């Protein structure tokens, strides 16, 4: 028997939950607003069913707003036209509402807009959307062709703004590498160590994280928000803390074990990775930076 | 090289009962939970069922079924009580599998909305149709909401099956209407046989009404 | 290496309105519609063919921007009444730079031995007369193909407070539908004659009218 010894790293601006109940299936902390973390939660109305990418991005945006809260109010007075997305005469989004509802798991304006206006035909098509790309579209306004899944190329030929986004266009421009706030990383083929190490650095550098994973089917995988991680004395992940849009609103932050499974893959489970509990393999990571180097200018 | 994969949500689907099954106490309505695109490598799918958060143990779970696309489909079927469904109770499928980080939950209940009572009217054949061998008996159902309805025909207590019913059409006042057509040999109609249009719907007393149609009152 | 595209432009190709094809006063048009046209590759080139022979009279609609940041791009070819009815094939060929090759769709009229609609007008139920508004019914059955137009009139004026069911497939492979005109009971009780008008290929002059009145 050895002493317990755990290093815990949490996202810039996020208070770790304090009360964690063990449930029949998961260990979880219920959602309490204004602790800096977010739980956009799907209702499964036919439109949001496969929109976990836009939800994970949504939660990352709602954080982003909290981090950049004073610079953002200043930007919206300086550029009042970026307080709304117009499609000619109709109003599609009010940036003021996004801010006043961001605490709502089921009825944030930001997810309503994603579900209803920006990406309503994705679930029918049985595809979803890459979080990074939702972010690059919402902040910088980079056009998002939902059939193209590669990361944003700043040097690309089509440099015009997406009419669905571009809110912070005048600071976070297009065409400049330095103003792209997003990253994406592949974790297939990589080690516990390698994966542990990248999650530690990204958290430590002050990014918000999303983690994708296998979802017990051959065709369509899941993505969630990765808010904090626990590492062992050897510096490998033992555990992570997540919100998940398929999980109903009463669950909130969930602890997942991390560890190598029977089949030699890094995997995550509400229960301990051992025996027959083979968990879901972890697949990649998405990253959002605050952009404060740029905001300061 | 990095490679993306599709990210979205579940391969788990939860289906309501057939509307007509919920409205006829002769029939048994079932809520159905379906898991698709299951790999041959994956482990067992387990189902747990809940009604207003209370576990129930009468679900019928098929073994997994190989498909032409070489995946497996697993289905579980829970029979429900007519009045529970109509009173708006919530049915919850929990899908457990070791390859999922945690179990997946879906919940379904009836959509609520202000019911409206069907008006049911039977309309005899046109005089002009009597030059044909078979004639058309019509049942107009209008004024009703929601659109889930069942219409059947009977004659002297015997079921009449040579009919077709139109889909519901949205009427100008936001209610629905449909017509049903029973085709009968002119001879049988002229015998003075009493035919009956039965309509099953939420907003009728006893969920049921019957209107008669006959040559001579 | 780029990931491969998970979709692209779709083409939907739509027949003329039944009534337009049956009245030489009207001009029937076949309409070719392209959705999921990207803003990176928004130009669509359209080429039209009739029984494989190219025709050059298409009209080019201006592109329509959509809330989902794609375009709906349309081309509209007017056709000849009797070409459509004699069963000629219209082919829209769509070129766009997102696709290495054109998409071709072809439309023609449904095939099958045409069949004459039987039209029958059915008065309101005696039971319905307790209401302020009553229901006039037109049953149209026995007809093929399903392309048909149904209207209502009275005393020289069009009546527009009606709803018509979509065609439904009958057991013999023909089609049937009902149309419901709603009128204030007072109008019916006065003895006014309302008229159900049907346009279809298998009627003489492509038209018939059946009358309905209290008496
Ligand atoms: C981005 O947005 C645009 C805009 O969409 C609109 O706004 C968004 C927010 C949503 O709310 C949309 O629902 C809304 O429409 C999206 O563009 C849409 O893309 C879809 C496909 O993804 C198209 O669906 C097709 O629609 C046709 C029917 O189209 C008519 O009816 C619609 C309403 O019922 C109407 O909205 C359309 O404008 C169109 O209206 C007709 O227009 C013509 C020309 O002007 C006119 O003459 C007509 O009178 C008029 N009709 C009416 C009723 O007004 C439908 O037929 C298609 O179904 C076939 O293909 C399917 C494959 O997607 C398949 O599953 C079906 O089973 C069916 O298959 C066919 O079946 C027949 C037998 O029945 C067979 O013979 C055929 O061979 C077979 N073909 C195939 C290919 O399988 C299909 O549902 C929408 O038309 C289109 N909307 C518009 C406005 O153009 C775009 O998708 C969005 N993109 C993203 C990324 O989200
Ligand atoms: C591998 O093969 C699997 C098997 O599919 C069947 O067999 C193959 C060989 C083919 O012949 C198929 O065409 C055939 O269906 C596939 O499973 C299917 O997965 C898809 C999704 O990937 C499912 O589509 C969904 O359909 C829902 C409606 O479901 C009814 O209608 C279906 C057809 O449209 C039908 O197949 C269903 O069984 C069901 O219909 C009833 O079936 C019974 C018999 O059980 C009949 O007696 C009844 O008369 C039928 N009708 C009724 C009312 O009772 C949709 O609701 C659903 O959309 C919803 O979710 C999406 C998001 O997820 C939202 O966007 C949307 O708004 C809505 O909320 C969806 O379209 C399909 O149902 C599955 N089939 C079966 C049998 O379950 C695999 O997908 C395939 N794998 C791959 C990788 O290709
Ligand atoms: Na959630």
């Amino acid at each position: 028997v050895t002493p317990y010894h755990v290093t815990s790293v949490w996202t810039k601006g996020v208070t770790p939950p304090a009360k964690f109940t063990q449930g029949e299936d998961v260990f979880h902390a219920p959602y309490v607003a204004n602790q800096g973390w977010y739980d956009i939660t799907k209702t499964f109305n036919g439109k949001d069913d496969l929109l976990a990418g836009a939800a994970t991005a949504g939660n990352m945006l709602h954080w982003w707003f909290d981090q950049n809260n004073e610079k953002i109010e200043a930007y919206l007075k300086k550029h009042p036209d970026k307080q709304k997305i117009m499609f000619g005469d109709q109003e599609l989004l009010d940036v003021r509402k996004v801010i006043n509802t961001k605490g709502d798991q089921t009825n944030s304006e930001l997810f309503n807009y994603f579900r209803d206006k920006a990406f309503p035909g994705l679930s029918a098509r049985r595809i979803g959307v890459m979080p990074d790309l939702v972010l690059d579209m919402f902040i910088n306004g980079y056009y998002l062709n939902v059939y193209k899944t590669q990361t944003t190329d700043v040097n690309r030929t089509y440099q015009e703004k997406d009419r669905r986004g571009g809110i912070f266009d005048a600071v976070f421009t297009r065409g400049d590498q330095s103003k792209l706030l997003t990253s994406r990383h592949d974790f297939k083929e990589k080690t516990l160590k390698e994966i542990s190490d990248l999650i530690k650095k990204e958290l430590t550098e002050g990014k918000a994280l999303g983690l994708s994973h296998t979802y017990a089917n051959v065709r369509i995988n899941h993505v969630i928000n990765l808010w904090g991680a626990d590492f062992d004395s050897n510096g490998n992940l033992e555990a992570i803390y997540v919100t998940d849009s398929d999980s109903n609103a009463s669950i909130g932050m969930k602890k997942y074990f991390v560890g190598v499974n029977s089949a030699g893959k890094v995997a995550i489970s509400a229960k301990e990775i051992k025996e027959d509990n083979i968990g879901a393999q972890v697949l990649g990571l998405f990253t959002l930076s605050t952009g404060q180097d740029s905001w300061n200018q | 090289c990095p490679a993306p994969e599709l990210l979205g949500g579940p391969s788990v689907f939860l289906f309501p009962p057939k509307p007509k099954d919920t409205l006829m106490i002769s029939r048994t309505p079932e809520v159905t939970c379906v898991v698709v695109d299951v790999s041959h490598e994956d482990p067992e799918v387990k189902f747990n069922w809940y009604v207003d958060g209370v576990e129930v143990h009468n679900a019928k779970t098929k073994p997994r079924e190989e498909q032409y696309n070489s995946t497996y489909r697993v289905v579980s079927v829970l029979t429900v009580l007519h009045q529970d469904w109509l009173n708006g109770k919530e049915y919850k499928c929990k899908v457990s599998n070791k390859a999922l980080p945690a179990p997946i939950e879906k919940t379904i209940s009836k959509a609520k909305g202000q019911p409206r009572e069907p008006q049911v009217y039977t309309l005899p054949p046109s005089r002009e149709e009597m030059t044909k061998n078979q004639v058309s008996l019509t049942c107009l159902v209008k004024g009703f909401y929601p659109s889930d309805i069942a219409v059947e025909w009977a004659s002297n207590g015997q079921p009449e099956n040579n009919y077709k019913t139109t889909p519901p059409v949205l009427d100008s006042d936001g209610s629905f209407f449909l017509y049903s057509k029973l085709t009968v040999d002119k001879s049988r109609w002229q015998q003075g046989n009493v035919f009956s249009c039965s309509v099953m719907h939420e907003a009728l007393h006893n969920h049921y009404t019957q209107k008669s149609l006959s040559l001579s009152p």
